[PDB]
């Protein structure tokens, strides 16, 4: 009854028909219109057609059905925990024009942040690594430690033979700590190592290790080492002796460069702030304890400079990996993607950081909000974060950049977790481990010396890794040659800081746990450089150069977030 | 009197386009995509295989050009603005110069097509456009003595070609034109095929040529530079053959000639 | 534009078309009814003096200017094809002044070439018709109609300069 | 010669920058080709004078300068471009050689060369021109000889020839005896072939300044224009009009040897390129007209609404306002198949004392129907007001020329008997006879009528009968559908209601002036005149056994009862209910008449009839 | 080459239903007993919870990011059949067999081939026209016990797909983000034009 009788209460009589009644119905049904509607419809479709008889017959009906569906795509297209030399540095007082509303020109207390790296050579595209240029960066890796081997220990080139022919004579060999099997399966001994040598050195052969005569060693896979040795039997080179690879020089300023740092903080302190991420909780997205500390930095800490580590968005976030990302009742339009999550809940908190702190982002290979996803890993797009260029800064990863004459490297990749040592002897077990990681860093001159990548696997599936494009290795070495005066790598570990070899490496921890608790942050205190306090070594030469020796004038502060 | 007082590749394709035909003249810079590489191949193959077709038909220049000018408008756009249709047409050439260089029938065919599509485009051209394009190839007109010394012969020669290549059958009209037109002077063996017609006038080993006609010399000019350009193209295959994913797609643009 | 100026306190009282965008109280006497509120989507014409703040104050502001019919696609292509022959006194007494205002107010980049355009184009007559001097009425007569009142303060001053001149010299 | 080729070459380039002229040269195309399988649009189309500009100057200056130069070679390319794009196969042979091209035709923005009679001048020959006025002359249609095309009988071969006369181009040339060739040039004898032959035609029309811009009472001045194929009779005398065209000049001049010593001058005309009309009734609705009405129809009491926005500033009468209004949108026309014919529109008469507002309502219908003719009934002959003879012509008066339409008489009761009868007929009948020395003819008069009168003694005395104070025979009332008496009687109140509204509307103020310069809801009367314009197309509403109960009981009861009814009742009344009952159906959009409207059409009559509810 | 062959080695997208933690194929706008595209968006079918677009979106890219890793696990196997060793470790000559007196050829398990055409699968699924011309891979055969009894119209998916566009069109930019960084895309003339450098 119903359909029938509404179509001939607004179409014609002439409707009853039963087939007249079921292309009408049909139309109501597909489009959702209501029977008056299709009338009114019907109505626009009788008109500029001079037909008179627009007569309510099938032809006219499947005309009239092109028609709404041309109105319809025509309306589409309309429509303090731990801390590094407290007793002798107090806590800076940070940056006194912090909290001034004043529009003035920062004019005297501006701490120069500047980047020590080639930016330009971070933007390679991803996802192409041929395996030729692969091999090619990690035969190059060794050549270039012979080479520093045979300058700093002063080597013959003849000195150095392949360890891999048998020789009754002791050689000097220099190569690559691999596994003695191709095949395995995740844990390695001091009696399953081998070492890959140089296309030159070795072509490439891969010959067992003897150690039963050295006592003490802490090796990685990855490591390039340099032994003393022999190969009597033709089957393993036996090694009496490992070369300690040499440390990197240290970075040094003039005394006219010091004296202009000096008078830049008007004799103050440096306060540099670092944090990394997650900036929320693995069961939600909010970012309450970040606005806190935010406001805390404008109000009280008041820092020169806030270093901030990714992750921003994790991608590999339980609640993305699951697709239960909330609904956001606080936004008036929705998200409709990841970047569009980041525009909507960090950028209004960054943007009230005070002008007056210098900012410095840096990704993480498992920020959704960068393109770039390998290590070494291109800076984010501050115009795409809507950062407002004056006092932010997003750095690669690694990156190296100076903060006045303080040299900072950075590498937002888990190397002290990643890192697996075969250690033997008492005296290196009795050690402590980051110590010792540092060290292997520091001597490898690389802020990632791992190789293969660390992988994550779940009951086997793969989750994620260093993700390392091998083919462009070489940007994650020290940049001059010189070791930081401040390493900063985050890691999963405990937040620590420690004085290696005269570097100062922090971990400042995760910013926020995954249950939501407080997690840690880095408040580092550097002094002015005095050249008459004596904290500064002279090095003599053609022009008379100063050590930073920052590791004897800076405090670190791991502080609960 | 009162007076007053990449885009470098964009600005290139902008200048070789001014003329709307160009000898391809130069070597592309920056980057386009593999998917636009096979495209845009493919497009201009289309365009010269229909043209071999019809010229095996034995059809007429009128015949082709009502079968290939709206082709344009679909594969290969002419007498346009667009920087994305000048790459498309300068790109899709070039990469036909690597298909069609490995052999002499494919250099033959493809220079054949290719010329005669040259000259569809030409024709489309107005008469200052051609004159400019002509200019800007930097391509000897007789003086006044030496036309009026030679006025019979020279009117003997081009009278019948204006009645019927220009429509003039009255004499008035084409004296009024012969008065107006100029000629050329060279070598009779650089007009040959004029000569066998008998449509140019001969003296002293050198052939007389009105200006409104010559164009198969700019069509052979063409035809010989693709011609030592596709030879050169020939001889630095090998470098080519360094991306192994171009090979199969100019495998697949030479099998349709094949 | 001078505050004590009497052609611009004159101009800003012409009215152009807007729409709310909020219902707020009492103010009805906008529609001519004090007892009322306006309402959201409401169409009125206001003084420019008004409509330029109201559509500033916010977010979303107060009012929304509808393109008014000064400026329509008849008079731009009336404007293109003969500006000599053009009657803007008809169009508007104040034209060249409220294209500049309106000019600021939106920085119309094509209109300013338009406009532009047309003054240069009116300048070369009006300077005929000025330098033109009796040792005729009707034929100056007609131009003379279609001037705005902006220009025929150019024109007036213009045709006191040469007359000046030429009765010093043959004096 | 060459140039041709290249302006050719131009527009070319134009027709395919500017895409929208390429679709409308398919559209008519593919619409010619479907109906021609089973009215046919003509190969013309209207170009924006303003994208040509813009696309190219030189090419429009030109257009607009120096037109026999550049109409034709554009007018070639388009016909290239129509006869590229794809068409039927096996054309027969009239269509093979047609000598049929597509035209053009231009709008927007003339400039400088927007003129009138008075005022085109020697300057402007050889110009493209828009001129203004009124039609004030047309000649009979006349076919014209352009190509004929003959068989050679021994050969079998068929050949053909063309003519030329200086108003047929643009471009001038040397002109054609009118010859059919007789003898092929081998001596062989031919024949013509009509029918393959090419024909067109040909209309000159006269068009005069308007007489709103005639000075100081002098003689107003005026042009020809040249009409053909497709433009011709579209226009007749008395139209108001703007011309688009070529303006040229023709002949010898008297310098072929004359005795004028040759002060007499060249003749000119206008060639006709595009006609428009001008408003000086219709209206085109837009989509949005559509929804609004259709939404509006369904409030609970649509015809109030409508009825009160009929004439706001008149104070009263409500019940004429309505009747007014279903008069407006009147019954439904009957042919039966035996070719008998039953009437469908309503006439409406009222008659009432000295200043109640007769002549200022009866005002208001002529400014809102789409077609209306006034008259004052002692201003009017009966010959006059229906037909006359003239020279055998015959010549139509005001109730043949509104012939689907209304007519407003004022001053009914001063019209003489001699002349009031010859309105007997179209009242029912709604036709006019003739049977005259030399004439015979029947000629049509479909129109309602709508008329106001004084009663005999000056005002309304009713102490004595309808018939003394309304001195009309019975058979003429009978024809009026509706008869008000309306009174003006003195109250307090009333008085107070009147007076203060006539002062509420004289203080008015229209919405662009400063106070003394010099010059429920109610719906507004340009979408009132689009709302009874869609109702009067769009529905026919068929009538119901509900509502036939309704109207057969009112009628035989009216009839029967004894009362002091005003009016006879007859079989006439009858229909008056069909009819308003129809009407007040279609008000409603409804494609039905329902127990509703017989109700209130009933209710309306009973009121009118027997001065009560 | 169609879609078919083309992704025939891809591994299809699967989403996870925010709400009852379902698992299903997406194939586009095509019928599944496992989810419906109404004129709203993508709608479970177990639970008819319908997705927003950050929903959708974030698992694309979850996916994405996953297989970019799985390509940088840097996982090498030898082409000799006989030897067939799967290793992490690359050798400094790279393409030389580690396993000793091997000669086979070492290659990428996970090359940029396979990645580029997965990325390219997933652009695929949210490109309008492919969707309206039904050209996109599969996820259901005939014979399949998971082949939906009811089949959407061409005209149903044209209207589905118009109604859908803003979705498709935000889904195929967060495909596209990834594809642009993508080494394996793009063609230097500057540098292919050496013999002009002769
Ligand atoms: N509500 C009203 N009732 C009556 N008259 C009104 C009303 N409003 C205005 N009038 C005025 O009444 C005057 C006379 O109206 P009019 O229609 O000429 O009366 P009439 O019936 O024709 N009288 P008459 O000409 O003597 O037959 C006009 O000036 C109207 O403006
Ligand atoms: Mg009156």
């Amino acid at each position: 009854m119903s359909g029938s009788i509404d179509v001939i209460t607004h179409f014609g009589p002439d409707a009853d028909k039963p087939e007249i009644i079921t292309a009408l119905e049909n139309l109501t049904k597909l489009h959702a219109l209501s029977v008056e509607d299709l009338y009114i419809k019907w109505e626009q479709f009788s008109n500029q057609r001079r037909q008179t008889h627009t007569d309510l017959t099938s032809k006219n009906i499947d005309e009239f059905k092109q028609f709404l569906q041309l109105q319809m795509e025509k309306r589409a297209n309309q429509i303090i925990l731990d801390s590094l030399n407290p007793e002798n540095i107090e806590i800076s007082s940070g940056n006194p024009n912090v909290g001034l509303l004043s529009t003035e020109e920062p004019s005297y207390n501006q701490v120069k942040v500047e980047p020590f790296y080639d930016a330009k050579k971070y933007k390679f595209r991803t996802m192409r690594q041929n395996l030729q240029e692969a091999s090619d960066v990690l035969d190059d890796q060794i050549e270039s430690f012979t080479k520093i081997i045979q300058n700093h220990y002063k080597l013959s080139p003849n000195d150095f033979a392949d360890p891999t022919i048998q020789s009754q004579s002791e050689i000097y060999a220099v190569g690559r700590i691999v596994p003695d099997s191709p095949t395995y399966d995740k844990f390695l001994n001091p009696e399953s190592l081998s070492l890959e040598t140089s296309r030159m050195g070795g072509v490439g052969r891969r010959v067992r290790l003897d150690l039963s005569q050295v006592n003490e060693l802490s090796f990685f896979l990855g490591q390039i080492v340099a032994f003393k040795g022999k190969n009597a039997n033709g089957d393993y080179f036996t090694v009496n002796s490992i070369l300690p690879l040499p440390y990197p020089n240290s970075p040094v300023s003039t005394s006219q460069e010091l004296q202009e740092f000096q008078a830049n903080l008007e004799g103050s302190s440096l306060k540099v702030i670092v944090t990394c991420g997650p900036y929320f909780a693995n069961d939600n997205f909010s970012l309450e304890l970040l606005q806190e500390f935010i406001d805390s930095i404008n109000n009280e800490v008041k820092p020169h400079v806030l270093i901030m580590f990714g992750p921003f968005i994790d991608i590999t976030h339980p609640l993305i990996a699951s697709g239960k990302l909330p609904n956001f009742p606080q936004f008036k339009t929705q998200p409709k993607t990841l970047d569009e999550l980041f525009l909507k809940l960090f950028t209004p908190i960054l943007k009230t950081i005070s002008p007056h702190i210098q900012t410095v982002l840096i990704p993480s290979t498992k920020d959704a909000i960068s393109n770039h996803a390998a290590y070494p890993q291109a800076s984010l797009i501050r115009k795409a974060l809507q950062l407002p260029k004056r006092n932010f800064k997003c750095m690669a990863n690694p990156s190296s950049f100076q903060i006045n004459e303080i040299y900072f490297g950075c590498s937002n990749v888990d190397t002290f977790k990643d890192l697996k040592e075969v250690i033997k002897g008492g005296t290196t077990s009795s050690r402590y481990r980051l110590d010792r990681v540092s060290e292997h860093i520091l001597q490898q001159r690389r802020y990632y010396p791992i190789f293969p990548g660390s992988i994550r696997t779940r009951i086997y599936e793969h989750i994620s890794g260093a993700d390392l494009d091998v083919s462009y290795l070489g940007l994650t070495e020290f940049v001059g040659g010189f070791s930081p005066d401040i390493m900063i790598i985050p890691s999963e570990l405990q937040h620590f800081a420690r004085v290696v070899q005269n570097v100062v490496v922090i971990n400042p921890g995760r910013f926020i746990r995954a249950t939501g608790n407080r997690g840690s942050y880095a408040q580092i205190t550097v002094q002015c450089p005095d050249l008459e306090d004596g904290k500064l070594t002279l090095v003599e030469g053609e022009e008379p150069v100063y050590l930073h020796n920052v590791w004897k004038r800076a405090r670190v502060d791991l502080i609960a977030s | 009197m009162f007076r007053q007082s990449s885009e470098e590749e964009k600005k290139l394709y902008a200048r070789l386009y001014e003329s709307k035909l160009s000898f391809y003249d130069l070597p592309p810079q920056g980057e386009i995509t593999l998917e636009q590489f096979e495209i845009w191949a493919i497009d201009r193959l289309k365009i010269l295989l229909e043209i071999e077709s019809c010229l095996s038909r034995n059809k007429s220049i009128k015949e082709i050009e009502t079968i290939i000018k709206p082709q344009f408008q679909k594969l290969l756009p002419f007498n346009t603005e667009s920087l994305e249709d000048r790459k498309k047409d300068y790109y899709s050439h070039f990469i036909l110069r690597l298909c069609f260089c490995r052999s002499k029938e494919l250099r033959e065919k493809f220079v054949r097509a290719e010329t005669f599509l040259f000259k569809i485009r030409f024709n489309m051209l107005t008469s200052t456009d051609q004159t400019k394009f002509v200019q800007s190839l930097d391509l000897q007109f007789i003086s006044n003595e030496e036309k009026a010394e030679l006025s019979h012969q020279l009117y003997q020669t081009v009278s019948a070609s204006l009645q019927f290549q220009l429509n003039l059958n009255e004499e008035h009209q084409r004296k009024q034109y012969f008065q107006q037109e100029k000629f050329i002077k060279l070598p009779f063996e650089n007009v040959i095929e004029l000569v066998g017609n008998r449509l140019v006038f001969l003296k002293d080993g050198y052939a007389y040529l009105p200006q409104f006609q010559q164009l198969n010399l700019l069509s052979n000019e063409f035809a010989s530079k693709l011609n030592q350009e596709l030879i050169k193209t020939y001889q630095y295959l090998p470098r080519l053959n360094e991306d192994d994913r171009l090979l199969p797609i100019l495998n697949h643009l030479s099998s349709g000639y094949t | 534009m001078g505050y004590y100026d009497i052609d611009d306190v004159l101009a800003d009282g012409t009215e152009f078309p807007c729409k709310f965008q909020y219902d707020i109280p009492g103010l009805g006497y906008l529609e001519n009814n004090p007892g009322r509120p306006i309402t959201k989507n409401t169409k009125l014409s206001l003084p420019l003096w008004l409509a330029r703040i109201l559509a500033i104050v916010g977010p979303v502001p107060f009012v929304e200017l509808l393109p008014p019919d000064m400026f329509s696609t008849k008079v731009m292509n009336a404007i293109k094809t003969d500006p000599v022959a053009l009657d803007l006194h008809s169009i508007n007494s104040h034209f060249f002044s409220l294209a500049i205002k309106w000019i600021m107010l939106f920085s119309e980049k094509e209109l300013a070439n338009v406009v532009s355009e047309l003054l240069l184009q009116r300048a070369q007559e009006l300077n005929h018709h000025a330098s033109s001097l009796s040792i005729t009425n009707i034929a100056t007569s007609t131009f003379l109609l279609k001037l705005e009142e902006m220009e025929k303060e150019i024109y007036k001053k213009s045709h006191e300069s040469y007359k000046d001149t030429k009765r010093w010299m043959f004096k | 010669d060459a140039v041709f080729g290249d302006r050719v070459r131009r527009f070319q380039e134009f027709l395919d920058t500017f895409t929208s002229y390429r679709d409308s040269v398919r559209s008519i195309q593919v619409y010619n080709s479907n109906n021609a399988a089973n009215n046919i649009l003509p190969h013309r189309i209207i170009i924006s004078l303003d994208d040509l500009r813009e696309f190219d100057r030189s090419f429009w200056s030109g257009i607009l300068v120096e037109p026999a130069y550049f109409i034709p070679p554009a007018e070639k390319a388009l016909t290239d471009l129509a006869d590229s794009m794809d068409d039927v196969p096996h054309p027969n042979a009239s269509a093979v050689s047609s000598r049929h091209p597509w035209k053009l035709s231009f709008k927007g923005s003339f400039g400088a060369h927007a003129l009138s009679p008075r005022t085109l001048t020697a300057q402007h020959l050889n110009k493209l021109v828009s001129v203004e006025g009124i039609v004030t002359k047309t000649s009979l249609v006349r076919p014209k000889l352009i190509r004929s095309v003959h068989y050679a009988a021994k050969t079998g071969r068929f050949h053909y020839r063309d003519y030329t006369d200086a108003t047929t181009t643009l471009t001038t040339r040397i002109p054609t005896p009118a010859i059919y060739p007789t003898e092929d040039t081998e001596g062989n004898k031919l024949t013509t072939e009509y029918g393959y032959s090419t024909f067109i035609d040909h209309q000159r029309i006269t068009v005069q300044e308007m007489p709103e811009m005639a000075p100081a009472g002098q003689l107003p001045r005026s042009i020809d224009v040249i009409l053909d194929d497709d433009l011709v009779d579209k226009t007749k005398p008395g139209d108001r009009v703007n011309v688009v065209g070529v303006f040229k000049s023709l002949g010898a001049g008297g310098m072929n040897q004359s005795n004028s010593n040759t002060l007499i001058g060249f003749k000119t005309l206008i060639l006709g390129n595009t006609v428009y009309p001008l408003h000086a009734a219709r209206q085109m609705l837009t989509d949005f007209d559509i929804r609004n009405i259709n939404k509006l129809s369904k409030k609970k009491d649509i015809f109030d609404i409508l009825s009160q926005s009929l004439a706001p500033s008149i104070y009263g009468h409500d019940h004429i306002k309505k009747a007014i209004l279903l008069m407006l949108m009147g019954g439904v026309e009957k042919n039966l198949e035996n070719g008998s014919h039953l009437r469908g529109d309503i006439n409406i008469l009222m008659v009432g004392d000295p200043s109640t507002a007769k002549s200022q309502l009866l005002r208001f219908v002529l400014n809102t129907a789409s077609l209306a003719i006034a008259t004052t009934g002692r201003g009017s002959s009966g010959v006059g007001l229906t037909a006359a003879v003239t020279t055998r012509r015959l010549e139509a008066g005001a109730m043949v020329l509104a012939d689907r339409g209304v007519v407003c008489i004022d001053e009914f009761d001063k019209m003489t008997d001699v002349d009031r009868v010859a309105i007997h007929e179209v009242m029912e009948q709604q036709t006019v006879t003739i049977a005259k020395a030399g004439i015979h003819t029947t000629l049509n008069a479909r129109c309602s009528v709508i008329a106001a009168a004084n009663p005999v003694f000056g005002q309304y005395d009713v102490n004595r009968d309808p018939h003394q104070n309304i001195a009309l025979p019975d058979s003429l009332l009978s024809r009026f559908d509706l008869l008000f008496v309306v009174t003006d009687d003195i109250n307090e109140i009333r008085d107070r209601s009147i007076s203060e509204h006539v002062l509420r509307t004289h203080r008015y103020l229209p919405p662009g002036y400063l106070e003394g310069e010099p010059v429920p809801k109610l719906v507004t009367i340009p979408f009132l005149r689009k709302y009874v314009q869609y109702a009067k197309e769009r529905v026919i509403p068929q009538l119901t056994q509900e509502a036939i109960n309704v109207i057969v009981k009112n009628y035989t009861d009216l009839r029967n009862d004894d009362n002091t009814k005003k009016s006879p009742i007859t079989a006439r009344t009858l229909e008056t209910l069909i009819r308003l009952a129809t009407a007040h159906a279609k008000v409603r959009l409804s494609k039905t008449v329902n127990k509703v409207d017989a109700k209130v059409a009933a209710n309306l009559l009973r009121f009118a009839l027997l001065g009560e509810d | 080459i169609t879609d078919v062959e083309r992704f025939k080695d891809t591994v299809t997208l699967e989403l996870s239903c925010p709400s009852c933690d379902k698992r299903f194929p997406f194939g586009g706008i095509v019928s599944s007993n496992y989810y419906r595209v109404s004129y709203n968006g993508l709608q479970c079918k177990h639970c008819e919870q319908l997705f927003t677009p950050l929903q959708l979106t974030s698992q694309i890219e979850h996916s994405i990011r996953a297989h970019i890793s799985l390509y940088y696990a840097g996982w090498l196997q030898c082409d000799d059949s006989t030897c067939g060793i799967v290793t992490r470790q690359v050798s400094v000559f790279g393409k030389r067999c580690l396993n000793d007196g091997c000669t086979g050829v070492m290659r990428y398990k996970y090359s940029d081939k396979q990645l580029y055409n997965q990325l390219l699968y997933f652009d695929s699924l949210f490109d309008c026209e492919k969707n309206k011309k039904q050209e996109l891979k599969p996820i259901y055969l005939p014979d399949d016990l998971d082949y939906p009894k009811e089949q959407l119209t061409e005209s149903s998916i044209k209207a589905l797909t118009e109604q859908n566009r803003e979705l498709m069109e935000t889904g195929r930019s967060v495909v596209q983000k990834y594809l642009n960084d993508c080494g394996r895309r793009y063609v230097d003339m500057t540098s292919i034009f050496d013999f002009m450098l002769n």
